[PDB]
């Protein structure tokens, strides 16, 4: 019942700033990690940066540092990200996430589409694919630098925000149907469904979670 | 010393997320707050649950005692119960990133005490109880974090359950 | 000398919500943990939700989770139970409780209300003897037995109908002030046992044992209905 309700569209100027809000509820907001992540039209998922709120210290991704803000009032249970110098290619869905006690963030708010108009390596394939109902589907995920097993899978359908299919490196989030399954240790793993059903068909990425900078998969389609 | 290499998460191996566990305000008398995990960690058919016990600190000079069950007082309800850090209290854990790693105490809130005795017995979880008291000024809010997890422990069809301590430290006397 | 007052019961029909109110009196009722109880009909006591002073921490039975909500007004000193999608199951008497304490040690319901009727149309304890029948003057012994042990952690209860429960005995042999020495508890671990000696007309009521240390929820025995005749 956690639930992350982020702040409406926005059309800025080049140059501008925009800020993003996002409230946290029935989730503790103080103590534990807020995220932020931001996705450019067609393309991969980008970690900006992070903010435990108690401690009033945002840690930031290099690429945003002196542009980027992450706020969180503890007295409205609400979280705020501020990136200014807007560019064209700050163009993108920005959601914010929190962890819940289990290091990945777990829980994801809605997104918010910006559009501005006039460190460790995963590598995933396959790139693409297609497979027809009931046939096993195996994705990879590679690693610069061994992130022992802090490894995540999530699914992304068109429209909605990423949702996290497997943590550590094989547990199965609640409510995952067993047909998921998680392998892997070090720099190498795997993802594999057993039986493919219409609802798997979305964008798939890992993620390293090991240490900040968060890094993601540039991406598996699955198509059918 | 601290084990640079450790990390763990809240939930353990529970899979229960923060908004699942049973959360508790530490039982307070005076000036002394407790947090006794000796009943809720028992083994019980819907276990494995985690029980958070908060010590949230406002004011000045407060003293923290954590008792956690040690293996084998009870025949079977703790056998496979585990703490952590091992060297509580001068260890204690604080969320780094999204993860739990070690930290000195005494650097984390400078001026804290920690007595080498608890009741003529030494201040560790391998007595069964720990304390130490908070100074008369904090000037930064603090989060550390101690574990006692009997969730691999079964008895019967019975699992116990996973504890953990969080003392939340406001600001204080500035 | 009736210190909390149920309202808002009454009847109501499946799916259907009802709000009811505590009036409190006669204690400082913004320092004490406030409780729901209930009592379906022929059934014993049962915990159903738990607010502390502070609002902070709210606790509800898990079958009743999602459809009640409890809150409490501590300015006007009142609580309330908002029961929305109320099932033929609910119906119960619902009892207001002040509790002795709000950690983890968990705590005791040492003042009750008479509670209110409304009609809609995991620690194991066990009590023994069910029931029994005994003369006055005469001295009876009741025994409880609980799933897990609790150390000392039980209390217990006397219910003499269309009455208050009240509160005769916690931490297993402690009596609360009022009950007169020839109440006493004890035992601990797993096995306890309540005694009553000179039993007198007014004894005529269900008793009732209660754990507080392994929580949410607190559970109750089934009771031990006492006829004295």
């Amino acid at each position: 019942q956690v639930q992350l309700v982020q702040s409406g569209a926005e059309v800025k100027k080049p140059g501008s700033s925009v800020k993003v809000s996002c409230k946290v509820s029935g989730g503790t907001f103080n103590t534990y990690a807020i995220i932020w992540v931001r996705q450019a039209p067609g393309q991969g998922l980008e970690w900006m940066g992070a903010i435990i709120p108690f401690q009033d210290r945002g840690q930031y991704a290099q690429k945003f540092q002196g542009r980027v803000t992450i706020t969180a009032d503890k007295s409205t249970s609400t979280a705020y990200m501020e990136l200014s110098s807007l560019r064209s290619e700050d163009t993108a869905v920005y959601y914010c996430a929190k962890e819940s006690g289990r290091a990945v963030a777990d829980r994801w708010g809605q997104g918010t589409l910006v559009t501005v108009s006039s460190d460790i390596v995963m590598t995933q394939s396959p790139a693409s694919l297609a497979l027809s109902l009931g046939e096993r589907a195996t994705l990879y995920c590679r690693a610069s630098h061994s992130i022992s097993s802090w490894l995540a899978w999530y699914q992304q359908k068109p429209g909605k925000a990423p949702k996290l299919l497997i943590y550590k490196a094989s547990t199965l989030e609640s409510g995952v149907p067993s047909r998921f399954s998680g392998s892997g240790s070090g720099t190498e793993f795997t993802l594999t469904i057993s039986s493919l059903q219409p609802d798997d068909f979305a964008t798939y990425y890992c993620q390293q979670y090991k240490s900040y900078p968060w890094t993601f998969g540039q991406g598996t389609k699955l198509e059918i | 010393k601290i084990d640079l290499s450790y990390e763990t998460t809240e939930s353990g191996d529970t899979a229960v997320s923060e908004d699942s566990y049973d959360k508790y305000a530490s039982q307070n008398t005076n000036k002394e707050y407790v947090c006794d995990f000796t009943d809720q960690l028992k083994p019980t058919e819907s276990g494995p649950k985690v029980k958070k016990c908060e010590v949230k600190v406002n004011e000045p000079l407060i003293k923290v005692k954590i008792i956690c069950p040690l293996k084998g007082s009870v025949e079977k309800l703790y056998d496979n119960i585990e703490y952590v850090p091992k060297k509580s209290p001068y260890v204690v854990l604080t969320k780094e990133e999204t993860k739990l790693k070690e930290k000195l105490l005494s650097k984390l809130i400078y001026g804290l005490l920690i007595s080498p005795t608890v009741n003529e017995k030494e201040n560790n979880f391998k007595e069964g109880v720990i304390e130490f008291t908070l100074p008369p000024v904090v000037h930064k809010a603090t989060v550390f974090y101690f574990i006692c997890d009997n969730s691999k422990t079964e008895d019967d069809n019975k699992k116990g359950n996973r504890g953990i301590v969080e003392v939340y430290v406001e600001p204080y006397g500035n | 000398e009736v210190q909390l007052v149920e309202s808002g019961g009454g009847l109501v029909k499946p799916g259907g919500s009802l709000r009811l109110s505590c009036a409190a009196s006669a204690f400082t009722f913004s320092s004490y943990t406030m409780n729901w109880v209930r009592q379906a009909p022929g059934k014993g006591l049962e915990w159903v939700s738990s607010i502390t002073s502070d609002s902070r921490y709210i606790y509800y039975a898990d079958s009743m989770k999602g459809r009640f909500t409890i809150s409490r007004d501590n300015a006007k000193n009142s609580l309330s139970l908002q029961m929305d999608s109320l099932r033929v199951e609910d119906t119960a008497i619902y009892y207001c409780a002040r509790g002795d304490g709000g950690g983890m040690a968990g705590w005791y319901f040492d003042l009750w209300g008479r509670g209110t009727l409304v009609t809609v149309s995991e620690i194991v304890l066990t009590q023994s003897p069910a029931t029994l029948s005994l003369s006055p003057g005469e001295r009876v012994t009741l025994s409880c037995r609980t799933s897990q042990s609790i150390r000392t952690n039980l209390a217990w209860y006397q219910h003499k109908h269309g009455q208050a429960p009240r509160l005769l005995i916690s931490d297993a042999s402690n009596r609360a002030t009022g009950v007169p020495a020839r109440f006493s508890g004890s035992g601990s671990g797993t096995d306890f046992t309540l005694t009553i000696s000179n039993l007198e007309p007014e004894d005529f009521a269900v008793y009732y044992c209660q754990q507080r240390s392994i929580w949410p929820p607190f559970t109750f025995g089934q009771g031990t209905k006492l006829e004295i005749k």
